[PDB]
């Protein structure tokens, strides 16, 4: 009741701050000609991410540029408005920080601190797999991040190595929040990425924050094995495996790791760790985490097992054709994005 | 091996949301 009461008090203040920012979001805190473009870091079906330099300060940022017309075409208005509203309201060491946002006739812009270490995904595929201490270090950060997000009644719903950055201290930054939803009870949308979907998302019953603990199990498995627990040529075949209740482990997994994963990759949501009476403490007190100093992880005082090569450098991102950023003379989709 | 089956699945690159 010292450590536990400190966390309760911390989370109560955190919720008060979150709700104030959620109710009165920041808007229009920069403009495009404050920035020079350097390089395209990523492309998607309705936007791009660009490395940019702030002209006055010289600071580097990742600028997410979303084409309003394409957002409307692909039915992503609510997700995009939600992502920005969440990002400007949350505050936690392992969440990316929104520095500026604004819009113009054509685009929405979210400007975030640049993290040159890139995605966990690339590092994992390059090295093959992480040792269990390395995986555990990242897993502990996700456990704490979900403890925070769930205390705000947010379900995260898109955990995967693609959405985790590794910063220059070797710690994680969670990137994407469009799918994050306020859920005190249950929700029903089929959304996420096939390999990481909990059975109850596939099966069309309502679901709750316990899906994030299932996804943690998938992430830990993929980090430690180099491949996810459920894979196949086509998503429908992946879904059949997920709901089956059967999983196999590499022979190099420790006994403690297998026991944790059997309890996270638990199809019966009423038996799944994270979702029992003692909540996240069943995970934090599990034998696999016995060596984890949870407070030291939160304070970023643990020496990271891996620090990306320090080189403005973009070597941890792929190369893309550089295309114009065109801003129309006509305002597009103004009413739809009024709150951005 | 299971790894070989993972490679054969074709889903070794970045994965999109559904
Ligand atoms: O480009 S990111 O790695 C990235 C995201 C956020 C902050 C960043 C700070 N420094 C470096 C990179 C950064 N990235 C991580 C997840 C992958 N998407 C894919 C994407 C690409 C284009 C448009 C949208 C999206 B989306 O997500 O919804 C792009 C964002
Ligand atoms: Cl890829």
């Amino acid at each position: 009741g010292s450590e536990q009461e400190s966390v309760k008090e911390f989370l109560a203040k955190a919720k008060e701050e979150f709700l104030k920012k959620w109710e009165s979001p920041s808007q229009n805190t920069a403009q495009l000609d404050h920035f020079d473009r350097i390089k395209t870091l990523g492309t998607g079906s309705f936007g791009r991410v660009m490395l940019v330099k702030h002209k006055e300060t010289g600071n580097h940022y990742a600028m997410k540029i979303l084409d309003k017309q394409k957002v409307v075409k692909l039915k992503q208005i609510e997700h995009t408005l939600n992502e920005k509203r969440i990002l400007q309201a949350v505050n936690f060491p392992f969440l990316v920080k929104l520095e500026f946002s604004f819009k113009d006739n054509s685009n929405l812009y979210m400007v975030m601190e640049y993290v040159p270490g890139g995605e966990m995904f690339s590092h994992l595929r390059r090295i093959g797999r992480f040792s269990e201490p390395h995986a555990r270090f990242y897993a502990a950060q996700i456990v704490l991040t979900f403890e925070y997000l769930h205390s705000l009644d947010l379900i995260y719903r898109d955990l995967k190595p693609e959405n985790l950055l590794i910063d220059q201290q070797g710690y994680i930054q969670v990137t994407d929040f469009g799918f994050a939803k306020r859920v005190k009870g249950r929700t029903w949308t089929l959304c996420g990425t096939p390999e990481y979907l909990a059975p109850e998302i596939i099966l069309s019953k309502g679901y709750n924050k316990a899906v994030d603990w299932w996804a943690l199990g998938v992430l830990i498995y993929e980090m430690a094995a180099g491949y996810p627990p459920f894979f196949a040529d086509q998503p429908i075949q992946i879904y059949e495996k997920i709901v089956s209740g059967k999983v196999r482990f590499p022979s190099h997994f420790s006994s403690d790791l297998k026991d944790l994963l059997r309890n996270l990759l638990q199809v019966d949501l009423t038996k799944r760790f994270g979702n029992l009476k003692n909540g996240v403490n069943d995970i934090k007190n599990h034998k696999w985490f016995a060596t984890t100093d949870w407070i030291a992880i939160y304070q970023r005082k643990v020496e990271a097992p891996f620090i990306p090569k320090f080189k403005g450098d973009t070597s941890n991102f792929d190369d893309y054709e550089e295309e114009e950023i065109r801003v129309s003379i006509n305002e597009k989709c103004g009413k739809e994005f009024t709150e951005f | 091996t299971t790894y070989a089956d993972f490679i054969a699945s074709g889903r070794t690159g970045r994965r999109s949301a559904i």
